[PDB]
Protein backbone atom coordinates (compact mmCIF):
# COMPACT_ATOMS: atom_id res chain seq x y z
CA UNK A 1 0.00 0.00 0.00
CA UNK A 2 1.10 3.27 -0.78
CA UNK A 3 -0.13 6.93 -0.04
CA UNK A 4 1.19 10.23 -1.92
CA UNK A 5 -0.15 13.58 -1.08
CA UNK A 6 1.50 16.88 -2.60
CA UNK A 7 0.51 20.37 -1.89
CA UNK A 8 2.20 23.79 -3.79
CA UNK A 9 1.20 27.09 -3.49
CA UNK A 10 2.98 29.82 -4.92
CA UNK A 11 2.03 33.90 -4.96
CA UNK A 12 4.73 36.76 -7.28
CA UNK A 13 3.25 40.18 -5.97
CA UNK A 14 4.88 43.34 -7.75
CA UNK A 15 4.01 46.97 -7.21
CA UNK A 16 4.80 49.75 -8.78
CA UNK A 17 3.81 53.24 -7.84
CA UNK A 18 5.18 57.10 -9.71
CA UNK A 19 3.87 60.51 -8.80
CA UNK A 20 5.23 63.65 -10.54
CA UNK A 21 4.35 67.13 -9.27
CA UNK A 22 5.43 70.42 -11.21
CA UNK A 23 3.75 73.49 -9.27
CA UNK A 24 4.82 76.95 -10.23
CA UNK A 25 2.98 79.42 -8.72
CA UNK A 26 3.33 83.13 -9.78
CA UNK A 27 2.19 86.23 -6.48
CA UNK A 28 3.74 88.88 -8.17
CA UNK A 29 5.01 90.55 -11.90
CA UNK A 30 6.62 93.80 -12.06
CA UNK A 31 7.75 96.14 -15.06
CA UNK A 32 10.76 98.13 -14.76
CA UNK A 33 10.94 102.17 -16.42
CA UNK A 34 11.78 102.58 -20.10
CA UNK A 35 13.85 105.52 -18.66
CA UNK A 36 15.89 107.14 -16.33
CA UNK A 37 16.47 104.26 -14.16
CA UNK A 38 18.56 104.96 -11.06
CA UNK A 39 21.85 102.87 -11.18
CA UNK A 40 23.31 100.22 -8.48
CA UNK A 41 25.81 102.39 -7.10
CA UNK A 42 28.36 99.58 -6.76
CA UNK A 43 27.21 99.43 -10.94
CA UNK A 44 27.67 103.10 -11.43
CA UNK A 45 31.40 102.36 -9.66
CA UNK A 46 32.16 99.77 -11.94
CA UNK A 47 31.38 101.96 -15.33
CA UNK A 48 33.58 105.07 -13.79
CA UNK A 49 36.15 102.92 -13.43
CA UNK A 50 36.08 101.44 -17.43
CA UNK B 1 38.60 73.59 3.86
CA UNK B 2 37.38 77.41 4.73
CA UNK B 3 40.72 78.92 6.12
CA UNK B 4 40.75 82.44 7.54
CA UNK B 5 39.48 85.92 6.86
CA UNK B 6 40.78 87.05 3.58
CA UNK B 7 38.35 90.21 2.68
CA UNK B 8 36.51 92.59 4.86
CA UNK B 9 32.68 92.23 3.83
CA UNK B 10 31.89 94.62 6.33
CA UNK B 11 33.41 97.65 4.81
CA UNK B 12 30.29 99.97 4.47
CA UNK B 13 32.00 102.37 2.69
CA UNK B 14 29.54 105.11 4.37
CA UNK B 15 26.37 103.94 2.37
CA UNK B 16 23.37 103.21 3.87
CA UNK B 17 23.04 100.07 1.73
CA UNK B 18 19.52 98.56 3.47
CA UNK B 19 17.94 95.55 2.21
CA UNK B 20 15.09 93.69 3.35
CA UNK B 21 15.16 89.68 3.79
CA UNK B 22 12.03 88.68 3.23
CA UNK B 23 13.28 85.15 4.18
CA UNK B 24 14.62 86.35 8.30
CA UNK B 25 12.19 89.21 7.73
CA UNK B 26 14.96 91.74 9.18
CA UNK B 27 16.78 94.43 7.29
CA UNK B 28 20.68 94.44 7.23
CA UNK B 29 23.15 96.80 5.58
CA UNK B 30 25.12 95.43 3.23
CA UNK B 31 28.88 96.06 2.19
CA UNK B 32 29.39 98.88 -0.42
CA UNK B 33 31.34 96.31 -2.12
CA UNK B 34 29.36 93.58 -2.33
CA UNK B 35 27.91 93.22 -6.20
CA UNK B 36 24.64 91.33 -4.65
CA UNK B 37 23.65 89.48 -1.73
CA UNK B 38 20.08 87.71 -1.55
CA UNK B 39 17.77 85.81 0.28
CA UNK B 40 15.99 83.16 -2.16
CA UNK B 41 15.85 80.21 -0.77
CA UNK B 42 15.97 76.71 -2.61
CA UNK B 43 15.33 73.42 -0.85
CA UNK B 44 16.44 70.10 -2.42
CA UNK B 45 16.24 66.91 -1.22
CA UNK B 46 16.57 62.99 -2.02
CA UNK B 47 14.97 60.31 -0.25
CA UNK B 48 16.28 56.90 -1.22
CA UNK B 49 15.27 53.89 0.39
CA UNK B 50 15.93 50.11 -0.07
Amino acid sequence: NSAFKQAIQASHKKDSSFIRIHKVMKVLNFTTKAKDLHLSDVFLKALNHL
Amino acid sequence: QFRNRVINTKSFGGQCRKVFSGDGKDFYRLSGNVLSYTFQVKINNDFNYE
